[PDB]
RNA sequence: AGAAGUCCAUUGAACCUUAUCAUUUAGAGGAAGGAGAAGUCGUAACAAGGUUUCCGUAGGUGAACCUGCGGAAGGAUCAUUG
RNA sequence: UCCGCCGGCACCUUAUGAGAAAUCAAAGUCUUUGGGUUCCGGGGGGAGUAUGGUCGCAAGGCUGAAACUUAAAGGAAUUGAC
RNA sequence: GGCAUCGUUACUUUGAAGAAAUUAGAGUGCUCAAAGCAAGCCAUCGCUCUGGAUACAUUAGCAUGGGAUAACAUCAUAGGAU
RNA sequence: UAGGAUAGGGGCCUACCAUGGUGGUGACGGGUGACGGAGAAUUAGGGUUCGAUUCCGGAGAGGGAGCCUGAGAAACGGCUAC
RNA sequence: GAAACUGCGAAUGGCUCAUUAAAUCAGUUAUAGUUUGUUUGAUGGUACGUACUCGGAUAACCGUAGUAAUUCUAGAGCU
């Protein structure tokens, strides 16, 4: 099983340096593809609105959801990003200034919409739930 | 980095020095003088933060420029004159000769001694060698060299050591059996016996002292002082001249409550 | 003989030329004699090093060079030199978190005088000097070849 | 005493080609995975799945697959002193 | 033919043992955790694929990812249905 | 005060040297607290020498004691000890 | 080995000579969104992650290079060049 | 006592972390391998081949200017 001895400290430590990397987290922190993320290690972003999408939902679930395709302005990459809060969909227009955020799950799809990770957060320097509840106009 | 640093930030200074951590950005950097800058006192940390003579870094400089303060015979000026033990600081005037002595907890203290016994003090001896001409010399461990010493007189050695006519009356050989001052590391300002020396080719010359009332703790051949022949020491010592464990002193607390106050 | 270079090899301060007498002189190196001192430390200077005709300005017994510092003791690792060894330090590194010893190893390049003969593998003991070299900075004090202490 | 100037050596910025290393990207065409509530063609596997199933290897055909040789039971037999 | 010893291939009964269980006299002597040592796994796919390296006449072998996708895949046993 | 000349290490004990700040921690009624290193008292032409403690700080290095457990070569041509 | 230069040791540089030096106990090479440390977060214990920032040390003044003055600078709130 | 000559300081402090993976850095060493304004203590006999104290300049000042121009710059007269 194991090496015991008291003179194999350099195996055992070699061993799990060798063995840390079939961790999923640890491999995913270690090799450095984090930055050729959109995002690029950063929690926020802000983009352009290049248009306004609706994907369907995911099987058993029937329903449109009401999506953003923008283009970040920092690397110029094209995200689809989530627009949540019934309504909402009405506040954003083309080519319009938005601050966009993960969608909950690091990296990885949300609920039933298909392959989206991002939603919108603020628009045009407003966030989107003023705008819903009615505590901000959009300028 | 390309020079000397004038500076010296609160939170480098000697930990002897309490000092405020929130009293400011900046220690006095002591000046260069006959003591080690790192085992030393500065007189702007005499008349102020010992005594309350004055109260900001204005008036140590308005009673310095009055040339009141006289240490080892000399009026001195600089606020940041490193005097850095045994020093004796004798303001006129009033009358306050202090020997600059090691406090048990490695601290400093003005013992107020008096005046007559403030016109001497006592050094320690670094090498004697040969000077130019063939001229031997003494070369003390604060800053001091005196011509001529008399030839029994050897490395390590304590001297007493006159201020007006500055000469040798008379010294102290570095052997077992001599009251021994500890003025370095944690052992600082414990008073004892020498037992035994051990030497070591090379280096590390370790000294083993006995306290008074019956402790043993050892320390290197610097940091100790050699105050007088046999077991009577050659100056008044502050108080208690025990280490005192943490103990002790809590004993010595609860009985000042329980007496004195005793209500 | 010993001056096997271009240039004529001699003690400093050694006058080799005096016309009166010597062997009874104090401070061998003197009136006309070869050299040399006790590096301390507890060392003893070999009988091959006073009664010699080899020339080391090098040499920690009689040369220019004073043994201070850190004494070092391993074994020899490549002796393919003039007047230069390798000297392998083993020791043992404390893995912490595992709370177990790897053996790790350290090359010292190190100064032989003439006066000592050496094989690979001899243990040898030597003592920190001033630099010498790029690399040299240990005079060798003491060799034991390798096989040895034995007798009961 | 001594300036401009000049000679040799040295430190050497900077530019100009070749080669090489590292990073991102265009590309006609090919081709691979995945997802998609629209499909066409069969039924290879799960029951002895209707030719027991599966491994290595080789060939073949619209597709699952078929067949030759050796192996395994994860077999549908723990068994013929008859 | 009978008894005994050492070595081997197995088999039967039973846990007071272990285990998710099938089952195992070793797959036991494990939260009452440590005899020595080698190799090797980290949810399912992509995939033993791409590329580089290397051995081979070739077929191929050894070493061997990533983007992306997914909430299950899987083991043992139970009751029905077929 | 002697006086020698000695297998080497790991391990363990004790000591020393060890920057402060931070951490642990003693005292202290900033109105409490996070804090600060202050202060306290007869009701003074002042005093408590007022206090401004103490630990830990891997590993590597220096020194003292221990020799159980371990690693090296040393082990019968006597080239041994006296 | 002998000089030169330096405040000074040293292939630091020069002439001559020898063939050495490091490496699976990872040299050499590559990546770092790498200044190092005191320290920070979370902590049953062990641990994992971080450490640009006020304390210590180093390096830089757009990028390289050269230098004067001076005890101290290859200084840029000094000069000279690209 | 303005200005100016002379001396000293501006190599500390402040800011940042780009380069840099035994390299910086930490603990521990060595200089018997060196330099050090400064502070403190001590120590300075040979010049001989006017010493009751030697010499020439120069700034501030004053007045002739140049240039679009700058703590850019050239002449003259004092000390
Ligand atoms: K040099
Ligand atoms: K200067
Ligand atoms: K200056
Ligand atoms: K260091
Ligand atoms: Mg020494
Ligand atoms: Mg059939
Ligand atoms: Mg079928
Ligand atoms: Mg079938
Ligand atoms: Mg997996
Ligand atoms: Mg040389
Ligand atoms: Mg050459
Ligand atoms: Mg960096
Ligand atoms: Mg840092
Ligand atoms: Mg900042
Ligand atoms: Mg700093
Ligand atoms: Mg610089
Ligand atoms: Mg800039
Ligand atoms: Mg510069
Ligand atoms: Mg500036
Ligand atoms: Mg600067
Ligand atoms: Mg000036
Ligand atoms: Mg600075
Ligand atoms: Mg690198
Ligand atoms: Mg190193």
């Amino acid at each position: 099983g194991k090496t015991r001895g008291m003179g194999a400290g350099r195996k055992l430590k070699t061993h799990r340096r060798n063995q840390r990397w079939a961790d999923k987290a640890y491999k995913k922190s270690h090799l450095g593809n984090e930055w050729k993320k959109p995002f690029a290690g950063s929690s926020h972003a802000k983009g352009i609105v290049l248009e306004k999408i609706g994907i369907e939902a995911k099987q058993p679930n029937s329903a449109i959801r009401k999506c953003a395709r923008v283009q970040l302005v920092k690397n110029g990459k094209k995200i689809a990003a989530f627009v949540p809060n019934d309504g909402c969909l009405n506040f954003i227009e083309e080519n319009d200034e938005v601050l966009i955020a993960g969608f909950g799950r690091k990296g990885h799809a949300v609920g039933d919409i298909p392959g989206v990770r991002f939603k919108v957060v603020k628009v045009s320097g407003v966030s989107l739930l003023a705008l819903f509840k009615e505590k901000k106009e959009k300028p | 980095a390309r020079g000397l640093k004038k500076h010296l930030k609160r939170l480098n200074a000697p930990s002897h020095w309490m000092l405020d951590k929130l009293g400011g950005a900046f220690a006095p950097k002591p000046s260069s003088g006959p003591h080690k800058a790192r085992e030393c006192l500065p007189l702007i940390l005499i008349l102020r933060n010992r005594l309350k003579y004055a109260l900001t870094y204005r008036e140590v400089q308005s009673i310095l420029m009055q040339r009141h303060i006289m240490v080892d015979g000399k009026v001195r000026t600089d606020k940041t004159y490193p005097a850095g033990f045994m020093d004796i600081i004798s303001i006129p005037k009033t009358g306050e000769n202090y020997r600059l002595l090691y406090d048990t907890k490695g601290r400093f203290r003005l013992h107020s001694v008096r005046d007559e016994d403030a016109k001497f003090k006592l050094c320690k001896v670094r090498s004697v060698q040969f000077g130019q001409k063939g001229i031997p010399y003494l070369n003390t461990y604060d800053g001091r060299t005196i011509r001529y010493p008399d030839p029994l007189i050897k490395a390590n050695d304590t001297i007493k050591l006159d201020l007006e006519t500055n000469k040798i009356v008379d010294f102290i050989k570095f052997d077992v059996g001599n009251v021994v001052m500890v003025t370095g590391g944690r052992n600082t300002g414990r008073v004892g016996v020498i037992k035994n020396r051990e030497k070591h080719k090379g280096t590390f010359e370790t000294i083993h002292v006995e306290d008074a009332q019956g402790h043993q703790f050892a320390t290197r051949l610097g940091n100790v002082f050699t105050i007088g022949k046999g077991t009577k020491p050659w100056v008044s010592l502050p108080k208690g001249k025990g280490i005192k464990l943490t103990i002790i002193e809590e004993q010595r607390k609860r009985d000042a409550a329980a007496q004195a106050a005793a209500k | 003989a010993e001056q096997t270079e271009k240039a004529f090899l001699k003690q400093p301060k050694v006058f080799l030329c005096s016309k009166k007498t010597t062997k009874g002189n104090n401070k061998p190196g003197k009136e006309g004699n070869r050299f040399w001192k006790s590096v301390g430390l507890g060392f003893k200077t070999p009988k091959e090093a006073i009664e010699g005709t080899y020339i080391d300005k090098k040499c920690p017994f009689t040369g220019t060079v004073s043994i201070r510092g850190r004494i070092i003791a391993g074994t020899c690792h490549s002796a393919k030199m003039n007047r230069t060894i390798i000297v392998r330090r083993n020791y043992l590194h404390y893995v912490k978190k595992y709370q177990r010893y790897e053996k790790r190893h350290s090359n010292i390049p190190a100064h032989i005088s003439p006066c000592f003969r050496v094989r690979e593998g001899d243990h040898v003991i030597i003592g920190q000097c001033r630099p010498l070299s790029k690399t040299v900075r240990f005079n060798v004090l003491k060799v034991v070849p390798a096989g040895s202490k034995s007798g009961a």
